[PDB]
């Protein structure tokens, strides 16, 4: 729905308007989950490998380890910046078109009658 | 002690006694008896326990809770004023139990102290119980598991709305 807005760049991941935004931290909870799923799949890969779950192949748990929240933390900042796009574009939109988004006044519970049903 | 206004009770009229008899009457010598035995040692371990208790007094306040608007007052999907004053009503609705426990308590020992003549002495107190029962039924009764103050609030304006019609017709 986004692809066609104006300033597109095509196939650009991370646009340098990104920039403007705070990066995640690098012990954000959702870069901590990619690290722990990283290190699942190498127990995974060790137990379907025959080796020793926990002890095999060190070097290999931490590359998979990194490899998750390396590519976590770049990915997280692309989703970041798109979900920042559409509240600029949500909001940008409802300023230009006061007419179709009118502030509503609200009334206040002493004027309202709801109905009451009683429960017998 | 408690309140002899929250909780009254009548003044005790005990008689003489004007025993007629000669022969010794056994409780008067039990409750000597038990006077000494067993309500003294318990008063003196009372009394030191009461001793403890002086030495380090320490003390509690009842919580006051100022008002914060009506329901009445909020507007129609706004969270924040609704929750303070639901969160008020459900206060107050807490409080209504207890008054009407206080009233049923006071219903029930006049009960007791009245006997065969609870019939005649109990009018106040089994009027006090069908006035503050009336108003309970009117702020509370069938608003139902999910009872809050915008219901009840619905109720109040169902039977305003009432009796408002009745009274134009007259
Ligand atoms: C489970 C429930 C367990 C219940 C256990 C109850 C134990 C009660 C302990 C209190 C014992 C008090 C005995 C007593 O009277 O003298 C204490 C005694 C006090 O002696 P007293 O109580 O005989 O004092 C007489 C009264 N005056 C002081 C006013 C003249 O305590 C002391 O050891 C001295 C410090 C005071
Ligand atoms: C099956 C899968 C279930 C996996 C459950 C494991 C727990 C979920 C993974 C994330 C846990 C860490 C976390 O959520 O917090 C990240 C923490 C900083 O978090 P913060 O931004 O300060 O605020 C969050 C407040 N809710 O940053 C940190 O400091 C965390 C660093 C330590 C690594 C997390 C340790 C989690 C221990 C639980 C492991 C249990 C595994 C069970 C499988
Ligand atoms: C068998 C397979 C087992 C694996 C599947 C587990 C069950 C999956 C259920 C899906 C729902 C998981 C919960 C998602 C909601 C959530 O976790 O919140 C977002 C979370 C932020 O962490 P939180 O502490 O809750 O909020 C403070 C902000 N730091 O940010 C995160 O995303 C942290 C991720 C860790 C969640 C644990």
């Amino acid at each position: 729905m986004m692809n066609g807005r104006p300033g597109h760049e095509p196939l650009k991941f991370l646009p340098d308007e990104a920039r403007s935004l705070p990066p995640p931290k690098l012990n954000d909870p959702r870069l901590v989950y990619m690290g722990l799923l990283g290190y699942c799949t190498g127990l995974m890969d060790n137990m379907l490998r025959m080796r020793p779950v926990m002890r095999a192949g060190l070097h290999r748990q931490l590359l998979f380890v990194t490899s998750f929240v390396f590519a976590g933390y770049f990915y997280l900042k692309r989703q970041n910046y798109l979900y920042a796009v559409k509240d600029h574009d949500m909001f940008g939109y409802i300023k230009l078109h006061p007419e179709d988004f009118p502030e509503k006044e609200k009334k206040t519970y002493a004027e309202i009658l709801e109905p009451f049903h009683p429960v017998r | 002690s408690w309140d002899k206004d929250v909780y009254p009770e009548p003044p005790s009229r005990t008689p003489a006694p004007s025993p007629q008899t000669s022969l010794p009457n056994p409780i008067t010598y039990l409750t000597k008896a038990y006077d000494l035995v067993v309500d003294w040692p318990v008063t003196l371990v009372r009394e030191f326990i009461e001793r403890q208790h002086a030495k380090n007094r320490t003390y509690y306040y009842h919580r006051q809770y100022r008002r914060v608007p009506d329901i009445t007052e909020c507007k129609e999907g706004d969270v924040l004023c609704i929750y303070e004053a639901e969160m008020q009503w459900r206060r107050d609705f807490k409080v209504d139990q207890e008054i009407m426990n206080i009233i049923q308590e006071r219903l029930k020992a006049c009960q007791q102290r009245e006997g065969e003549n609870y019939q005649q002495n109990c009018a106040k107190e089994l009027e006090q119980f069908t006035k503050v029962t009336k108003a309970y039924q009117d702020r509370y009764l069938d608003l139902g598991a999910y009872y809050s103050a915008r219901k009840c609030l619905a109720k109040q304006k169902q039977r305003m709305l009432e009796e408002r019609k009745a009274a134009r017709q007259e």
